[PDB]
Formats: structure tokens, sequence, C-alpha cells
């Protein structure tokens, strides 16, 4: 079975290198070029290199030149994509790609196959969340996660006895690089007074716990 | 080259026809693909030189060309191609450039909002950051302008709009706007609303609170 | 198609700088694909080769290279219109 696996993406500090490896399994290099395309958090697909190992060539596109160098191992089947000076604007999900070469039908093929794809995000620092509750005024309460990073973070609440109607809003990345959601559940306002409600937050790569309890 | 790519987002009913609509910049022959990414999964190659069906795909997909205009059709929705379309060009190896990017959505009849508003918690103030948050829940279509006024005066530049996905049962929206000011700022004014315009609610609702 | 191959086979000979030569090659290349869908079709794999040839070498930045290595694409196009008329 054709299939393509990457490796290495992870927390970089700016103007760090990073090096992306595809590593490919059920087909040669030789016959395919090899492409990365990476693709910024809720954007589109966007182009980044890719390596011709028959023949040598290799491009780069104009946003990347002079930074990323693409290189191949037809020994051990994989295509090494090694990133240097890395930005704010070079945090995405990248995929390694197929495709086949001219002349003939493979080349019309285009990215028939498609890797896993693997995050790179650069990164200033890792802290834990502060969550502040949302008081309430069917009566709707939340606690507020603000200034954590990175992703992700499980708001669960009543330790996971309460589900229905609540809602988490994806992460939005504030200015200063740190992500902050918000999650909410609307109750009905007879039983606002008659049962605690208690949000936990969950963050595994700085290992913090914190419970808050919502009042009115 | 670039490629335009329209309509950015369009809502069809299981059993509807969509037309989807990928102009380029210049001429690129029938060097024209078609993918489907599912949130959160690496995209799916659909239509392949314009016009063929890449094998492995339900036969409802459907490509065409008309000068330098392309086309993706699908004849007949179903809940599995619920996803974003992207239109690429291959003209060249370092040529490649996608489009926009096209998402289809649920269709279900008009829901008006029921919004609410939240003062900060006291615990947030001892920081010196405040931030309200006005709250949508269970409204449908997703466009519903929500605009702060504080002391009836707009505010504009300090606010933060994150609108969560089609839910699962009643697909619905549900937006919640926050509000940023820092402690200094909050105290100076009195009174705070925000008013959401949305096609369900007949006039404006505004939810306000003083303190 | 053909007059797109011959119009822009000029531009090659004229321009003086890697940015025009491969620009002028991928129009080039668009057509000689599209001329390919309407011995004939086996005619093009070897014009479209000769193209991929010219435009890597115009891609490295030898611009020199490139218009000395189009030239060899004229006589293959040439020799595919001597064809082609004989044919209609």
């Amino acid at each position: 079975e054709v299939q393509l696996v990457e490796s290495g993406g992870g927390l970089v500090q700016p103007g760090g290198s990073l090096r992306l490896s595809c590593a490919a399994s059920g087909f040669n290099v030789v016959d395919f070029s090899l492409h990365w395309v990476r693709q910024a958090p809720g954007k589109g697909l966007e182009w980044v290199a890719y390596i011709s190992s028959s023949s040598g060539s290799t491009s780069y596109a104009d946003s990347v030149k002079g930074r990323f160098t693409i290189s191949a191992d037809t020994s051990k089947n994989t295509a090494y994509l090694q990133m240097n000076s890395l930005r704010a604007e070079d945090t995405a999900v990248y995929y390694c790609a197929r495709w086949g070469y001219w002349p003939g039908e493979p080349w019309w093929k285009a990215f028939d196959y498609w890797g896993q794809g693997t995050l790179v995000t650069v990164f200033n620092q890792i802290k834990g969340p502060s969550v502040f509750p949302l008081a309430p005024s069917t009566a709707a309460l939340g606690c507020l996660v603000k200034d954590y990073f990175p992703e992700p973070v499980t708001v669960s609440w009543n330790s996971g006895a309460l589900t229905s109607g609540v809602h988490t809003f994806p992460a939005v990345l504030q200015s200063s690089g740190l992500y902050s959601l918000s999650s909410v559940v609307t109750v009905p306002s007879s039983s606002l007074g008659t049962q605690t409600y208690i949000c936990n937050v969950n963050h595994k790569p700085s290992n913090t716990k914190v419970d808050k309890k919502v009042e009115p | 080259i670039q490629m335009t790519q329209s309509p950015s987002s369009l809502s069809a009913s299981v059993g509807d026809r969509v037309t989807i609509t990928c102009r380029a910049s210049q001429s690129v022959s029938s060097a024209v693909a078609w993918y489907q990414q599912k949130p959160g999964k690496a995209p799916k190659l659909l239509i392949y030189s314009a016009s063929s069906l890449y094998s492995g795909v339900p036969s409802r997909f459907s490509g065409s060309r008309s000068g330098t205009d392309f086309t993706l059709t699908i004849s007949s929705l179903q809940p599995e191609d619920f996803a974003t379309y992207y239109c690429q060009q291959y003209l060249y190896y370092s040529l490649v450039t996608f489009g926009q990017g096209t998402k289809v959505e649920i269709k279900r009849t008009v829901a008006a909002p029921s919004v609410f508003i939240f003062p900060p918690s006291d615990e947030q103030l001892k920081s010196g950051t405040a931030s309200v948050v006005c709250l949508l829940n269970n409204f449908y279509p997703r466009e519903a302008k929500v605009q702060w006024k504080v002391d009836n005066a707009l505010q504009s530049g300090n606010s933060q709009e994150s609108v969560t996905e089609q839910d699962s049962k009643d697909s619905t929206y549900s937006l919640s706007s926050t509000l940023t000011l820092s402690k200094a700022d909050y105290e100076k004014h009195k009174v705070y609303a925000c008013e959401v315009t949305h096609q369900g609610l007949s006039s404006p609702v505004t939810k306000s609170f003083n303190r | 198609a053909f007059e797109t191959l011959n119009d822009n086979l000029k531009v090659i000979e004229k321009a003086d700088n890697a940015a025009q030569v491969k620009d002028a090659l991928t129009k080039m290349r668009a057509a000689a694909l599209d001329a390919q869908k309407a011995d004939f079709r086996h005619g093009f794999d070897i014009l479209v080769g000769q193209i991929d040839d010219a435009l890597k070498l115009a891609n490295e930045g030898k611009v020199k290279e490139a218009q000395a290595a189009a030239e060899q694409l004229k006589t293959t196009l040439a020799e595919l219109q001597k064809r082609y008329w004989a044919r209609t």
C-alpha cells in the first residue's frame, strides 16, 4: 500500500531550525517527485518546496526561497525538508505530496497520495491557562480560559457529568501570540441556584489542572 | 498566476445540486484539480485535468471547462459531501496556486438568536484586564453583526469574535463576541451594551448592563 | 496552438533574462499539452520533454543556455507542422 508519513514537527523558537522528513513506503522516490505543501491553521493550502530525486532539481516558493533546503535520500527512501530562520508566519501543517513523472498519465494524476501532516508551530513561551468565571445573570454561564499556550485544552463540566448544550468555541490566537477560548452552557434558570456548576480545564503540555466554580 | 473561487460559502440541503465556479487569471489549458478537505484531515483529489473523474470517488462529482472558467458540479449532495472544496491549477511544478476555498453547509429554516451579556468577574479585575462577553446561542445563518456600544459610543478594534461549527443535531451556530478593555478604561464608563442584527430578529436587540 | 508556439519562440530568441524565458516557455508548454489532446501524439511527448529540458535550464538562472536549448525545439516543432499539414 502506498502511504507517506511525516515527522519532526513541534515547538520551535522563532529563528530556530527544524527538520521535517517524509518517510515514503510502498514506492520508490526515484520514480516520483515529492512536494511539500503547508496549510496555515484555518486557511487555504499553499506550496512550499519540491525535489525531483531522479534529476536532482529543486525549487521553492517565492516566500520561502533562501531559508528552506529540501533534500532526498533514495537509500533511506525519504525526503528531508530543512527549515531555517523560522518566523511567525511559518506555523502550519506540512503535508508531503507525491506526483508522477512526465510524460504519460502519471503526470496528469497530480497529488494523488498525501501524507498525514505534521504540525510546526513557532512559540515564544509555554504557560498554563488562567481561567476566569463568567457570572450568570434560560441562564447561560461559562468559564473563560485566557492566555494559555499551546493547544489544546479540554473543558469538562462537573467532571464530565454535564454534556448537554455545552459549546466550546475554537481557540483564537490573541495579539500576544497566546490562545484564549471560552466555553458556555445553557441551563434552566430554576436550577441555577440549586446546584453548583464546576468547570475544570486540563492543559497537557503544561500539566496544569485548574478547578474553577461559577456563581451568580 | 491567481485563482479566484466563488462562492466562498454556500448552503444546500441533501438531494440538492451544487455548482462551484473557479476562474483562472490567465489561460491554464486544462490543468485544474479539485480537492475535498474534511475538517482536520488531508485533502483528497476529486477531479484532475479539469474534467476527468479520479478513480475511487463517487460518480456524482463532475468537472467542466469553458475557456479559462472552470466548474465543479455535484449532481446530488449526501451527508458525506459537506466539507471545503479547493480549486488548484498545476500548470508547472513551480507555479501551483490554490483557490480561496468553498465551504458547503447544511441548510435549515431561519432561527433567531438568543443574546446574553456577561459582566466581567471580580476575580478577573484583580489582574488588570476586563473582558465582557456577548453570547449568541442556536442561530442560523451564521452572519450576525454584533456591535459594542459604550456610553452609546461605538467601539472598534477591541472585539474578538469566534463562531462554533454546525451542530450535529439541529445544525445551528453559536457566536461569542469578547470585548477587551484595560481596567483603567473599564472604570471610566458606566453603561455597556452589545447589539445583535440578525435575520431572525425583526429589530436589533440590545442586552445591557451598567456597573 | 501552433500559432502560440511559433509566436513565443521568437520571444525566447529575443529575451535577455531568466524572467522572460521562463514565462515564455510556460505559455509554450500550456499550448503543447493543449495541442496534444486534439504517432502524432507520441510526437509531442518528445516536444514537451524538450520544453521541460529548456525550462529546467531557464529555472536555474542560466538564460544563455535556455536560448541555446530552445533552438533544438525549433527543428522538432517545424517537423510537426510539416507532418501535420501533409496529413490534413
